[PDB]
């Protein structure tokens, strides 16, 4: 449901 | 924290929000 | 936020969203009070009696949002957790009792036109606000109703109710750390929190220096927008002693 952030913050 | 609680797109440039009065108005 | 209206924008500029990595989806509302301290309901992070206990790693904090679900490029910010800190006190065994923690950032966050902190009241404006019948806000991405879910942030004004109508409302043990808020059945007009809305601002805007206080955190109730039920609050003003202990030592 959520668009995806940018993998930066997931690093 | 100096300017806490001041929203830049409503008191920062003196607008109000559309039920902001509602508040208001309730404080007697 | 069940029978509210959409936000506009950068009406609520502290609304913080805390979003589950893994999977993403929204966790909680929460409050920015300061370019490094957010401020959210202990439930959000830890409840038990659900299997609910995140750590700093499983979280971000995403400020500056407004639509719910999209990622909202040059707006809204993303931040790391650096530490959480839960009221030692914090009674979810029984009632919720200090439904209150913090979390510091890792790095600052940069205030701008959609993300700037928000007030947290002294003695004197919680004792002149905190008022039977005075309304304040609550704002929130959670649901719709009690049993779907926003496209953009939800807003509410909801009037405090008086404290043996809250006792009376329910079985649950009522404390001095907590306030209720809501229309009564006669009153007409509804609205309420709801599951999602968790650990976000209840606020009143103080007619003495035109400034935005955060009264309370979304906390608990039995289910939502029910007749006769009211929405439940932590009372910050009175936890604002650890809140200052907490920032002082570690920040
Ligand atoms: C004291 C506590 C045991 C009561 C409990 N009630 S509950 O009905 O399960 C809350 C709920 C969950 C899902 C959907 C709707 C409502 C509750 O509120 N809890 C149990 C643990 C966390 C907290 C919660 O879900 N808070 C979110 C919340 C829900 C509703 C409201 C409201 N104002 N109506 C506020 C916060
Ligand atoms: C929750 O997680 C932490 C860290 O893994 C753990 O030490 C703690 O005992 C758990 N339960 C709590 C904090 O109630
Ligand atoms: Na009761
Ligand atoms: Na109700």
């Amino acid at each position: 449901d959520f668009e995806e952030i940018p993998e930066e913050y997931l690093q | 924290e100096a300017d806490c609680g001041l929203r830049p797109l409503f008191e920062k440039k003196s607008l109000e929000d559309k039920t902001e009065r509602e508040l208001l108005e309730s404080y007697i | 936020i069940v029978e509210g209206s959409d936000a506009e924008i950068g009406m609520s500029p502290w609304q913080v969203m805390l979003f589950r990595k893994s999977p993403q989806e929204l966790l909680c509302g929460a409050s920015l009070i300061s370019d490094r301290w957010v401020l959210t309901a202990a439930h959000c992070l830890l409840y038990p009696p659900w299997d609910k206990n995140f750590t700093e790693n499983d979280l971000l904090v995403r400020i500056g949002k407004h639509s719910r679900t999209r990622y909202e490029r040059n707006i809204e910010k993303i931040s790391m957790l650096e530490k959480i800190y839960i009221h030692p006190r914090y009674n979810w065994r029984e009632n919720l009792d200090r439904d209150i923690a913090l979390m510091k950032l890792k790095k600052p966050v940069a205030f701008s036109d959609y993300i700037h902190p928000v007030c947290l009241p002294d003695r004197e404006t919680a004792a002149s606000l905190l008022q039977a019948g005075y309304k304040g806000r609550v704002t929130g991405w959670g649901n719709l109703k009690e049993t779907g879910q926003p496209s953009v942030l939800q807003v509410v004004n909801l009037p405090i109710v008086e404290r043996p109508v809250c006792k009376d409302s329910t079985r649950i043990r009522i404390t001095d750390n907590m306030f209720c808020a809501g229309y009564k059945p006669d009153e007409g007009k509804r609205g309420d929190a709801c599951e999602g809305d968790s650990g976000g601002p209840f606020v009143m805007k103080s007619p003495f220096n035109n400034r935005w206080y955060q009264m309370g955190i979304v906390s608990w109730g039995e289910g939502c927008d029910r007749d006769g039920k009211y929405g439940f609050y932590t009372h910050v003003f009175r936890l604002k002693k650890w809140i200052q202990k907490v920032i002082d030592q570690f920040g």
